[PDB]
């Protein structure tokens, strides 16, 4: 998922 | 000697688990390798972080699916009954146990005064991230305690990164990004999240011509994630 | 309603685990539901089979990755790969034994409609087949014979009591042809069964009802794809 | 995965 902003990650 | 042999075997099994996509196994192999007492190389640190990231990321996603169902169900639509809350708590408890294991390992073996800035920032960011994951699911007086612990961990990693690392280092960028997510999502401080993301991208933008090719891709990816979060947080 | 309420809770949690893609939890929830005594509805059967299929499917994929590395093992040629492959294998075997144990204690029965009897016997062939994928010793022949006997009894019921387009009949024939090819190493039987199944389904394709068209046609696609692969090789 | 032929489970 419901979250548009991202944390560090490759996908 | 025996220690080095055992450690190399555990690292090898960790890589086999990775290829098999057995991330629980992979995490436990890397935990065992950590407990042989020798510091982790750059590559080994990434193996540890990815294994546990995959484990907890599966649980976090599942927990969000159940939380969404749990809300609609309680709207009188009737998935009425405690089943949804009971199961969501089972997933929550398992996730808390993994975060507890990771946090314990960071404190008992990995977080140290010694070592270069990258290593020290790498593990203090991890501590902040896993407290942030415990805060995603916590409530009440517990949530406050956990949120304090995350901020303290991130802040200590920040102070090292701004003092000892270039503005374009991927670990520094990754730290700032995740701290700004903490601000936005967990602390309910969008201004702070926007301030940090904006400053991080801008101060990295300047020193881009100096950026190296080894970490070029890593830094680029993170700067793009910073930009997208900013795009969203500014229009909201 | 001691079991009635608890059983319905277990079904509700299996459906939640499904949505969350928590297939280990889903399988355990459906196993508890079975052991409450009642027979499964069509929808419940599908939850059971999908749950355990996804569980063993992950183990089988892991076992294949590892077994392949084990066969090419040369810069460090140590026992690491065999050890970890044996761990995954033991885990997979334990799941197959759990499912087979549940089929034999609660689900396989002489009563019930043809669909239910074929459904569970196909499951029995499938999990014996998964055991056979990893078996190497003097038990391999017994395991293969057990898979074949289950698949054969299911085949006999399906051709006697169900139409050629029935999805369960079709999925049984598909998996039995894979057994012929991969396990029994009989590519001619595999090709012949897949072709006869696909041919006889095509002949009733025009009559297929909506409630079954999707499932049937998906399995027909798989049957044809396997045929094209198996025949071009030979 | 390396298996090219398929069983029902793939669906
Ligand atoms: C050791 C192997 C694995 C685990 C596959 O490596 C993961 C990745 O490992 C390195 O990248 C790291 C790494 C990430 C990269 C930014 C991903 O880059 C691309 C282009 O996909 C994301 C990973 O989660 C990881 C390990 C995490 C972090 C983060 C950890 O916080 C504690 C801090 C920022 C970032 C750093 C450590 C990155 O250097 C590499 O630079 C990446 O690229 C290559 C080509 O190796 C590789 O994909
Ligand atoms: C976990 C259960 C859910 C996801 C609810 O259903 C799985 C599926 O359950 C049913 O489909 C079955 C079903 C299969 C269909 C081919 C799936 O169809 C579609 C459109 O995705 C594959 C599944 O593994 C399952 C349950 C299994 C089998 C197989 C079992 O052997 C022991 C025999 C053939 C096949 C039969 C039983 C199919 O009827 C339905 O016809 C499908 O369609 C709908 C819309 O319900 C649904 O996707
Ligand atoms: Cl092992």
């Amino acid at each position: 998922n419901y979250r548009r902003y991202k944390s560090v990650g490759i996908l | 000697g025996a220690m080095a042999m055992e450690r190399a075997s555990l690292i090898q099994k960790a890589k086999l688990a990775e290829q098999a996509e057995r991330y629980e196994d992979m995490a436990a192999f890397m935990k065992g390798a950590v407990e042989k007492g020798e510091e982790l190389s750059c590559e080994e640190r990434n193996l540890l972080s990815v294994a546990y990231k995959n484990v907890v990321g599966g649980q976090r996603a599942a927990w969000r699916v159940l939380s969404s169902i749990e809300q609609k169900s309680n709207e009188e639509g009737s998935e009425k009954g405690p089943e949804v809350r009971e199961y969501r708590e089972k997933v929550e408890t398992e996730l808390q146990g993994v975060c507890d294991t990771v946090l314990g390992l960071l404190d008992s073996h990995l977080i140290k005064e010694a070592g270069d800035a990258e290593s020290r920032v790498f593990y203090l960011k991890m501590k902040g991230d896993y407290y942030r994951y415990l805060a995603e699911v916590a409530t009440g007086d517990d949530k406050k305690r956990i949120i304090d612990s995350a901020r303290s961990a991130y802040q200590e990693a920040m102070d090292i990164s701004k003092k000892e690392m270039p503005p374009t280092n991927p670990i520094r960028l990754g730290l700032a990004l995740n701290f700004s997510v903490f601000h936005y999502e967990i602390a309910n401080s969008p201004e702070e999240a926007i301030s940090l993301a904006k400053t991080t991208f801008d101060e990295a933008m300047a020193d881009l011509h100096t950026l190296s090719e080894d970490s070029y891709k890593d830094s680029t990816l993170i700067m793009q994630l910073l930009r997208d979060n900013l795009t969203l947080w500014t229009a909201d």
